[PDB]
């Protein structure tokens, strides 16, 4: 601010104010509010709660059986060298 | 005295078919999982048209 003298910066915005009005109150609100529905235990959804696999492993079962049998052919008898 | 890797995998050849075919339109034919394949042979049978 600069005041400048002798022009001076009335000293105030005086007394010879417009008062408008008297809308100046804001009436307090008074409310009672109840949001009372009757809730059911339970949603619909696709899916929730799992862990999808992005790949599985190879897996698998088991099982053998037989007997033992079989078909021979041998070599022949040799001369023994030393010994 | 048995090999077990061996006789636990399958060699196998299968085949099967597909269409819906469209003129200019990449067709794709899925491969499966946890197959290994060795290769593919691809038929264009094209309506009697080879």
């Amino acid at each position: 601010a600069l005041i400048n003298p002798q022009f001076p910066y009335a000293g105030p915005v005086p007394i010879p104010g417009p008062a408008p009005t008297e809308t100046m109150p804001l009436l307090n609100y008074r409310v009672e509010g109840r949001i009372a529905g009757i809730q059911q235990a339970r949603q619909f959804m696709p899916f929730l709660q799992g862990p999808h696999r992005a790949v599985a492993e190879q897996t698998y079962h088991a099982i053998g059986t037989g007997i033992q049998m079989g078909q021979t052919f041998n070599q022949p008898l040799i001369n023994t060298q030393e010994g | 005295i048995l090999p077990l890797i061996d006789l636990s995998t399958l060699y196998n050849l299968e085949n099967s078919a597909q269409a819906g075919l469209t003129p200019n339109v990449d067709f794709v034919v899925q491969y499966a999982n946890l197959y290994r394949y060795l290769s593919t042979i691809a038929v264009f049978d094209n309506g009697g048209s080879f």
